[PDB]
Formats: structure tokens, C-alpha cells, sequence
């Protein structure tokens, strides 16, 4: 099913089909500006995610860090900091749950979230 | 979601979150 | 389950049986000055969280930022602040995938990271 | 873990948190 629900994003997108590696690991491009990487990170669940580009200059952090609660929907975006100081956000997504237009939708609210930090 | 299907250096920055 | 939960996190503990209200929220006593707040937040999951106090002052923010990531694994801590600006730390657990043993477990995780944001 | 079983003026900062 990681691979059927990629063949089903896919799909809801007009795409080739996804090319992944061995480790399941496939990208996207978005804008032509934005990959977000897909990848299964555990027996029963996906990650996708991206890199946003460099901090402001201070502050965007306690309004994550405000954020960073829990919540009892799937799909919520969530917000790192790189090596180098970069936004990294993910999402992670319970592969059985996620219909290739959940993903999609995930997709978008990780561009518009990292739209709005850049 | 607007665009599509690929990628360059990050099957470096991508293949190392995948462990970070 | 989640009474069942419950009922055996309570006795991998030797406690008298966690009182909760009508949203299945309950609490529990830490070393005496930390308490953990558990809770039901969907079908399949409940959230285990509790408050820690003040932000150092700055920059431990970066910190967490920088190891707010994906995992592979249950039980990860996460922390977000306050309103009136303390730490927030919680854990999501599946109910069903969730031990009574591992629910202590994540419930000292919690603590050691409060200790030491605080 | 060490400690046991109650609570207080949380019933109010939990009962809240579980929204915020």
C-alpha cells in the first residue's frame, strides 16, 4: 500500500508514476520552486516534507514553538530547524488512513506553510 | 496542488533527514 | 481500551485506578511536583502532556526546533510553549499499539525532558 | 517512574490545553 497509495497521488495528479528508490524514497516538484520528499519511515506510516529556507532573523520560532501542540487530526504540518538553519517541514501520515487526495491536500499545506515562512 | 515529477542534490540534503 | 490502558499502566504502577472525567482526562503525581495529564484526543490516540516552566530565557528554542523531527518511533517528546510562555511537553501514543509499561515509560521520558528545560 | 495519584487549578490549564 505505500506503493499503491503513490500510484493513487499520482493519479489524482496526472503524473508519470512516482519514481522511488529502494528505500521508498521519492520527490516532488512543486511551483517548480519546492520538492517535497515522500518517503515510509516505519512499518505503518509515511513522511513527507521539505526544506523552506533560513530563519528570519529570530522570532518565527516561539510562534511555531506556540503551535507545536498536539492535535487529533492527521496531516499537520510541523516545523525544524536544518544543520545550516533552514525550515524543514513535515507531515506524517498513517499510510492505510491517507487517500492520494489526503496526501495531495497535505502537499499544498506544506507549500503554503513554508510560502508563508519564506 | 499546482505542479510535477523531479529532483538533483538532496538525494544528498533528503537521503541525510532520513537519519539527522 | 483506553480504560484498559488505564486500568493496566495503573497496576504496572501499584496505584488505586486513575479517576478520570466524562472526556477520559486524568492526571498523576510526579515526584511530587510534576503532574501528567493524559487524555483521549481521537479514536485511535491519546495524548500523555504536562507544563514545565519557564523559557530559559531565549535559545533553547532553537534546540528543540532543531530536534523537532519525524520518527520512526512512538513515544517522542515534543514541547511547545505556553500562552503565559512555560514549556508545554506531550506525547501521542495509538491506544491500541501502547503498553502500560510503555505508556511509563513515555511518562518518564516526559519528566527527564522537563527537567531539564527547567 | 516514581510517583502517584491527583490534581487541582489544572482541571482548568488541562481542561484548556485540550483546545488551545
Amino acid at each position: 500500500t505505500y506503493s499503491s497509495l503513490l500510484e493513487e497521488f499520482a493519479t489524482e495528479l496526472g503524473l508519470e508514476e512516482i519514481e522511488t528508490n529502494e528505500l521508498g524514497h521519492g520527490a516532488v516538484t512543486i511551483d517548480k520552486i519546492w520538492v517535497v520528499h515522500l518517503a515510509p519511515i516505519n512499518e505503518k506510516e509515511l513522511v513527507a516534507f521539505m526544506r523552506a529556507g533560513i530563519l528570519t532573523g529570530q522570532s518565527q520560532l516561539y510562534d511555531i514553538l506556540r503551535k507545536n501542540l498536539f492535535s487529533p487530526l492527521s496531516g499537520v504540518i510541523r516545523c525544524a530547524l536544518d544543520k545550516d538553519d533552514h525550515w524543514l517541514l513535515w507531515s506524517q501520515l498513517n499510510i492505510n488512513d491517507t487517500s492520494g487526495t489526503q496526501l495531495a491536500s497535505v502537499l499544498t499545506s506544506l507549500v503554503d506553510k513554508a510560502v508563508t515562512l519564506s | 496542488v499546482s505542479t510535477q515529477a523531479i529532483t538533483s542534490d538532496e538525494r544528498r540534503f533528503a537521503y541525510a533527514v532520513l537519519e539527522h
